[PDB]
């Protein structure tokens, strides 16, 4: 309760009992995994450099 | 300031040798010299 | 920077005082005491009671006299 | 022939040649910006 | 107590035989500039990759008790402050908390722990965000709990969750927590001078008051007075941001002049008190309560950093405290305020003098003292104190409260050379530029006593 | 025919590393965008000036 | 005013006699221009005769 | 006699 500086983003949060996915997503412990080898290049016949 | 030189070798520590070198950085080459010319006077000759 | 001004004053509740400035007019003499004196953060405590110029032709005479008594304290 | 009293005099001699700008009580030196000419 | 002026500094726009020395005299009837270099270099440094704003992890604590919002009887009517006893004869009543924290079958206690224990009969029934537990007493209490121990603002902790020894069903639950974070900012500084070796138009001569009343090195003065730019920006700088992240000041080219707070605007967010007269009734009872909740008994050493006249204000105030100790008789055998100094004038020749440099409070709190010479600055600190000085010497600063295993104060730095230099021949202008920033991690570990004339 | 080009950048972009939320790309001469892994910003400006 | 002042200085803090001191000269990170200056001092001579 | 941090200073510093 309060702030250590003028710029402090988060407050201390707490819950009880049954932890769901939004209980773990709202405490910033759930992130999407970047598919690194999956990459979409847009299909076109490029007539630059011609 | 340039420290005391009149010390035993146990008390010539690593911070003592740095204080000798931080002192020499504070010297500005326009100090008194008895048998040399000034650096402005030598540079004009070259 | 023209005339010299001796001041008899009384810091309110703290004591009494004797000062001397160099200004052109006695209103600036109280300026140079209320802003350069030792009560800079309590400049409202300065109460200047008498300002007279340091005039020369006697050049042997008192200019300020302000004694603090055991019965004033 | 120099006694330890005499080395302390050569050591603790007044030396502008051997002292630094900012002194012990944090006072700055103004002669380090001047040239004799 | 009165000052007599011993010098006057005037600008040059308001104004060779042999010499007795070739070294320029520097009088004691002249104030001198002060570096903040001894103060700033007492702190270590830290290297960063770039000029982005940086954040770190902040870890708190876990042990909570939930304040009560209101208490209701079994029909829904809220208990007033002047109401009768609630829950008489182990009759059930409700207990409205702002969070769902306690569970079924758990015993919780009010401000008076173990005297009025309440047993929670079920899960929390939500009232918006509120949590209403139908509770009943668990102490054999026949007369119930008073109405003053069921009001808004009473702390409630958990004790246990008891059952009967046979055929019982499940009770209780468990709780979790989370940490926070904090950021900080940077600042850049720029200087110029239209220049060889000679002065330019900003000159000031100093004339001393005695009775019957060269050539400049520009390359040293621009470095010195840009060193003083980075010493005043690191230490005596301020921030100009909103709580919405917006900056308030815009430079010449439209962009916002971004500044971060220095040392003295980050360490003054906590543990800062403004006094008008210094007393050991105030400093001891503020250093104990900081050390009663935060510091172990062996680790309660506070090194007061102050000015020069703040040391004599701490000397004459401990001496006021010590002279009121009517139990002990202070002799010259132990304290030795008068000792035997060998002198030519007499066989038994004496001396005199003492100063209280330390004070030791109960429960292990020791209040040391030392003099930092940058509090006596005649240029920056201009509001005078009647007992001599510049009223900033009477400021007490406690750095380094406790032990951290990492530095709390450091000076941030870009890797390598974050200083810039540049010459502009037309006009001959030497431009110099540098970035900097000082991070105070936990400003709760820095305590300051500032005199009341330096505020507002 | 005499032609001319010009780009102006701020001075702080000398060593300005890119914390790539989305991957930073270079325009190819063929019209395509190619994903790049370099992190300094002036590597991508000096590609596009030529 | 610089340090976040959305109320302004008091009029008592802007009277005749109040001494002012130079702190530093900040700029922004982008497209900044020249600010600040450098001050000097001059010596006065004393004298004696034989 | 140069420690690795010193080679890092002689490195990260500019060549500019």
């Amino acid at each position: 309760a309060g702030k250590l500086g003028k710029f402090q983003m988060l407050g201390f949060q707490h819950w009880k009992g049954l932890t769901s996915d939004n209980h773990l997503g709202a405490i910033f412990q759930q992130a999407p995994q970047k598919a690194t080898n999956l990459m979409v290049q847009l299909l076109a016949f490029y007539r630059g450099k011609s | 300031n340039f420290p005391r030189q009149m010390l035993p070798f146990s008390k010539k520590t690593k911070q003592w040798r740095k204080d000798c070198l931080l002192w020499a950085n504070q010297k500005t080459f326009f100090n008194y010299s008895l048998v040399r010319k000034s650096v402005i006077h030598k540079k004009i000759n070259y | 920077a023209m005339q010299l001004w001796v001041m008899e004053y009384e810091v309110t509740g703290i004591g009494k005082g004797c000062a001397m400035c160099k200004a052109i007019n006695p209103q600036q003499a109280e300026m140079l005491l209320k802003s350069n004196g030792i009560y800079n953060g309590s400049s409202y405590l300065y109460k200047v009671t008498r300002i007279e110029q340091v005039i020369v032709p006697p050049c042997n005479g008192l200019m300020a006299e302000q004694v603090v008594t055991y019965k004033d304290v | 022939v120099l006694s330890p009293k005499d080395i302390k005099y050569i050591e603790t001699m007044p030396d502008y040649i051997g002292q630094g700008a900012v002194d012990q009580m944090d006072n700055i030196d103004e002669r380090y910006g001047f040239v004799n000419q | 107590a009165g000052k007599l002026g011993k010098f006057q500094m005037l600008g040059f726009q308001h104004w060779a035989p042999q010499k007795a020395t070739n070294l320029m005299v520097q009088l004691l009837a002249f104030y001198r500039g002060k570096s903040l270099d001894t103060f700033l270099n007492s702190f270590p440094t830290r290297e960063f990759e770039d000029d982005n704003e940086y954040y770190w992890d902040v870890i708190g604590s876990s042990r909570r008790n939930i304040p009560l919002v209101e208490a209701r009887d079994e029909n829904g009517v809220v208990v007033a402050a002047n109401a009768a006893n609630v829950g008489v004869g182990t009759s059930p009543f409700y207990l409205v908390f702002p969070e769902d924290w306690f569970a079924d079958g758990e015993v919780i206690v009010g401000n008076l722990n173990q005297v009025y224990p309440f047993r929670i009969l079920g899960d929390a029934r939500m009232e918006g965000t509120n949590a209403v537990y139908k509770v009943e007493l668990m102490g054999g209490n026949t007369q119930g709990v008073p109405a003053e121990r069921l009001q808004q603002g009473e702390r409630f902790s958990i004790e246990f969750a008891p059952v009967e020894k046979e055929l019982s069903r499940k009770v209780g639950d468990v709780r979790f927590t989370s940490p926070v974070s904090m950021r900080n900012e940077w600042t850049t500084i720029r200087i110029q001078h239209k220049v060889g070796n000679k002065l330019n138009k900003k000159l000031a001569m100093g004339i001393p008051m005695v009775r019957n009343l060269w050539m400049h090195y520009v390359d040293w003065e621009v470095e010195l007075q840009f060193d003083e730019y980075k010493n005043n920006a690191m230490a005596w700088g301020t921030s100009n941001r909103n709580l919405n992240g917006e900056y308030m000041n815009f430079g010449k080219s439209g962009n916002a002049i971004k500044t971060g707070a220095g040392i003295f605007e980050q360490t003054e967010v906590a543990n800062t008190m403004y006094y008008n007269t210094f007393s050991l009734k105030l400093l001891e009872d503020a250093l104990y309560e900081l050390s009663a909740s935060k510091l172990a008994m062996d680790d309660r050493l506070f090194v007061i950093k102050t000015g020069e006249r703040g040391a004599i204000q701490f000397h004459k105030e401990v001496l006021k405290t010590v002279s009121g100790w009517t139990t002990f008789v202070l002799d010259n055998n132990s304290t030795r305020v008068v000792e035997k100094v060998q002198s030519r004038l007499h066989s038994n020749a004496l001396s005199a003098g003492f100063q209280f440099v330390e004070y030791k409070a109960p429960n292990g709190v020791r209040v040391r003292l030392d003099v930092d010479p940058f509090y006596d600055d005649p240029v920056r600190n201009k509001i005078l104190h009647p007992m001599g000085g510049v009223a900033f010497s009477y400021r007490y600063d406690i750095w380094y409260i406790g032990t951290m295993d990492q530095p709390n104060i450091f000076k941030c730095k870009i890797k390598g050379d974050n200083e810039y230099r540049g010459y502009q021949w037309g006009s001959a202008v030497i431009h110099r530029m540098a970035t900097l920033g000082v991070c105070v991690l936990d400003p709760t570990r820095t305590m300051s006593l500032i005199p009341a004339i330096l505020q507002g | 025919t005499t032609i001319r080009i010009q780009h102006k950048v701020a001075g702080n972009k000398l060593n300005k590393k890119l914390a790539m939320g989305i991957p930073m790309v270079r325009n190819l001469e063929s019209g395509k965008q190619v994903k790049d892994t370099a992190n300094m910003w002036m590597h991508y400006v000096d590609w596009e000036v030529e």
